[PDB]
């Protein structure tokens, strides 16, 4: 009997781009939600199947606490039923959704004079995602007819591209990180809750 | 698969190019722009140059697509913005000595410097020394010789100058397949292959022609005022029944007419209405300022101005331990960064300016949304018709009296109004027929339907027949004057404020009568009235996204420019004027002259 170490997911300090969308399983632990609930400095905190304290004394098998960064405007992006870039290219949220996003303001940390770019999405793709798959793969897109064999150059663009952050920005353009908790109900033992 | 879903992600992909590197040019230009400092100039070029090889790159990359197997408008729209290689695609020779062309006029015009007969050695620059020598002095010999010389040092230098530069420049325009380069210019108004809103080139000549044969009433009977007024001013050189002397226009040239107002007071009893010793007294400054002009946005339902816009922008001037260049200017960064930049001191014109630059940034933020290259109004005018608008509706005495500037027991009526009437007129209904003779002008040029030898000579008869304002020096082809000025020199078109002068008095009508407004229409203001603020948000939505008639039909319900909002706005000043002119003459005869002794 622990407590799921929400504190050193939610504020880490390396947070992965989307399109190599970090993830952790939560388990095997009590998990004490209200605390990250009334923290309430957020920007931004939904979900999609139960109310903010009712989900606390009722309990699941296991649960994913994915994050990511994306760009503000985008943030209406992820959820169910939610379609664009962030949606359909590079995360891509089932429509029975059983988890929870959370999402915050992160310009004083995630950008920086000059403009970070290590932060990155993804462009472009054949086809929109399954739910919840991570992909790294990145063969070029084959944007024209002409099979260019992996190069930079005239319908041939990479996948990724990196975000601008200046911290500058407005607050639709500055980052903002988002974790999501996909819960799952199953027939595991008493493994979730607290 | 096909072409156009190609062409969709081409422009994706090079919208978050451009995008950062625009960003990066702006932000560079801003922090040089703010303090003047070298290096910071040495990242600004970096950055511009940058920019510019990476747009020119992907114009070349771009034009391998075809135009016409695109159907969606949207698409067809960016593609043509962006792939119109325009002088880049001429020689390389001839674009160098194009490149040097640019900076020779530019910086002779911007560096030349008028010296007096009796001192080689003390003399003065344009700015600000020729425009002060033009404007606050009431000297006739001083003005005189101000204009022939300033006419004189740059004009007759870069008269040959600039004749090359058509030249070239009309050959890269029939290399665009464009019949000429005014039509270029004209092009941006062009609106090509959609029902209910086609547009020509020579449409628009038409609307132009049209707006000012309307126009021509109005502006005769302003003339014929000023006229009144400034033989007063100088009866040994003014005759009632002609022309008026083309160096008393307040300026160098006769672009605006607001110095003359100081001349022609229409009563020069009544107190003129400022309030700048007030907002002294009541302890305000430039941020209480913005912040006002933030109520008044907020007061039509538009989003007040963004967190990072009041903790990043520089407002105010900057001390005196940095200097820099802080003409009022609003800029968009892009990426949701929007700033203005201006040395604010505290007076009734920084109030109005502050709105106007308001409105630009407000004009900005509406169309965030939409693609790269559609983020520019529906014209080349629409800016600066929304940075007008919130100033003209700011600036009644209605709109200060509610929030407390002026005295609530302040006795508004007929002299007055029509001092302030005929000053805004000397602001506003100067620019109309100068700005059109000016614009016709370069056209016929253009057109190349004049002899080089005879250019100056017809230059003045369209002043002279246009406008009516005579020449106070025999003038051949000794002459260049249309670049002894900035716009012109610099070359910029100078279309887009008559477009704008008209654009924003169709705005005036359209949202008073949408806010419901009783009664004269120079008393109007558009706060509070949510639903006019959603009728202009309805167009401000677009930027250029649809074509610009359709966006200002969204506004005015007419497909077209239109002056009757002018007239009509000013229709107390109209019948004013009609009575003050019972007893002179309106209209001139195309011989005279004051040296035609
Ligand atoms: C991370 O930052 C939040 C503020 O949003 C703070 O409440 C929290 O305590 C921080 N993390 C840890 C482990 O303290
Ligand atoms: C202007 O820029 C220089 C170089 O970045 C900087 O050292 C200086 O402090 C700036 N001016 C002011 C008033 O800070
Ligand atoms: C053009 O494409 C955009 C998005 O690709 C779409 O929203 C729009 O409807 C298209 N144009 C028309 C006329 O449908
Ligand atoms: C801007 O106006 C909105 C309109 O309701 C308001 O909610 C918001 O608080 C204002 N901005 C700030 C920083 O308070
Ligand atoms: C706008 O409405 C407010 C709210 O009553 C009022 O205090 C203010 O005087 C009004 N101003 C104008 C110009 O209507």
């Amino acid at each position: 009997t622990n407590l799921c170490p929400f504190g050193e997911v939610f504020n880490a300090t390396r947070f992965a781009s989307v399109y190599a969308w970090n993830r952790k399983r939560i388990s095997n632990c009590v998990a004490d939600y209200s605390v990250l609930y009334n923290s309430a400095s957020f920007s931004t905190f939904k979900c999609y199947g139960v109310s903010p304290t009712k989900l606390n004394d009722l309990c699941f098998t296991n649960v994913y606490a994915d994050s990511f960064v994306i760009r503000g405007d985008e943030v209406r992006q992820i959820a169910p039923g939610q379609t664009g870039k962030i949606a359909d290219y590079n995360y891509k949220l089932p429509d029975d959704f059983t988890g929870c996003v959370i999402a915050w303001n992160s310009n004083n940390l995630d950008s920086k004079v000059g403009g970070n770019y290590n932060y990155l999405y993804r462009l472009f793709r054949k086809s929109n995602l399954k739910p919840f798959e991570r992909d790294i793969s990145t063969e070029i897109y084959q944007a024209g007819s002409t099979p260019c064999n992996g190069v930079e150059g005239f319908n041939c663009y990479f996948p990724l591209q990196s975000y601008g952050f200046q911290p500058t920005y407005g607050v639709g353009y500055q980052p903002y990180r988002v974790v999501v908790l996909s819960f799952e109900l199953l027939h595991a033992p008493a493994t979730v809750c607290g | 698969s096909t072409i156009e879903e190609q062409a969709k992600t081409f422009l994706d992909k090079f919208n978050h190019e451009a995008e950062d590197l625009f960003y990066q040019s702006s932000l560079a230009s801003w922090n040089y722009n703010t303090n003047i400092t070298e290096e910071n100039v040495q990242n600004m070029n970096n950055a511009g140059d940058k920019w510019s090889a990476f747009l020119k790159e992907q114009s070349t990359l771009a034009q391998m697509y075809p135009l016409q197997e695109i159907q969606n408008l949207t698409v067809k729209l960016q593609l043509q913005a962006l792939q119109q290689n325009g002088s880049s695609v001429l020689s390389e020779d001839k674009s160098k000595r194009l490149n040097t062309i640019l900076n020779t006029m530019s910086t002779i015009y911007s560096t030349g410097k008028v010296c007096n007969p009796d001192n080689p050695q003390e003399c003065l620059l344009l700015e600000p020394g020729l425009n002060e020598i033009m404007a606050n002095s009431l000297d006739y010999n001083e003005r005189l010789w101000a204009w022939e010389s300033w006419r004189s040092e740059v004009g007759k230098q870069l008269r040959p100058l600039y004749e090359e530069y058509v030249v070239l420049k009309n050959e890269m325009a029939r290399a665009n397949h464009y019949e000429d380069y005014g039509d270029y210019w004209r092009g941006d108004y062009e609106v090509n292959g959609v029902d209910g809103y086609d547009y020509s080139r020579g449409q628009l000549i038409e609307d132009v022609e049209h707006t000012f044969e309307e126009i021509k009433p109005l502006y005769e009977h302003l003339h014929a005022y000023v006229r009144a007024k400034l033989m007063n001013a100088y009866p040994s050189y003014i005759s009632p029944i002609g022309c008026l002397p083309a160096h008393l226009l307040g300026d160098m040239w006769g672009r605006f007419w607001t110095n003359l107002y100081s001349l022609t007071v229409p009563f020069g009893q009544k107190p003129n209405i400022d309030v700048t010793d007030a907002m002294v007294d009541q302890a305000w400054d430039a941020q209480r300022i913005f912040k006002e002009a933030e109520k008044f946005f907020v007061s039509v339902g538009l989003p007040n101005m963004t967190q990072g816009f009041w903790e990043n922008s520089m407002l105010t001037d900057p001390g005196n331990v940095q200097k820099a260049v802080c003409h009022p200017t609003a800029w968009d960064l892009g990426k949701g960064d929007f700033r203005i930049l201006m040395c604010t001191k505290v007076t009734m014109d920084d109030f109005l300016t502050a709105h106007h630059e308001m409105g630009h940034i407000q004009y900005d933020m509406a169309y965030a949304a939409q693609p790269f290259l559609l983020r520019n109004g529906a014209n080349e005018g629409f800016h600066e018709a929304v940075g007008e608008i919130m100033s003209l509706s700011a600036a009644t005495p209605k709109h200060l009296k509610s929030i407390g500037l002026l005295s609530p027991d302040f006795q508004e009526d007929n002299e007055t109004e029509i001092n302030f009437l005929l000053k805004q007129a000397l602001t506003i209904v100067g620019t109309l027929p100068f700005t059109y003779m000016l614009e016709k002008w370069r056209w016929m040029v253009f057109k190349g339907e004049i002899p080089k030898d005879q250019w100056m000579k017809k230059w003045w008869e369209m002043k002279r027949e246009i406008v009516g304002v005579v020449e106070p020096v025999p003038h051949d082809e000794t002459y260049c004057d249309p670049a002894s000025l900035f716009h012109v020199s610099n070359d910029y078109s100078f279309i887009r404020y008559y477009t704008r002068t008209l654009y924003q008095f169709q705005f005036q009508e359209a949202l008073c009568q949408a806010a419901k407004h009783e009664g004269p229409l120079h008393k109007c203001d558009i706060s509070n009235s949510t639903e006019a603020g959603q009728k202009l948000f309805n167009m401000l939505r677009l930027g250029k996204s649809e074509p610009w008639t359709l966006a200002l039909e969204n506004v005015v319900g007419a497909k077209n420019m239109n002056v009757r909002p002018l007239l009509n706005y000013f229709e107390p000043l109209f019948t004013w004027l009609k009575d003050q002119n019972k007893n002179s003459f309106v209209g001139w005869s195309t011989d005279w002259s004051p040296y035609a002794d």
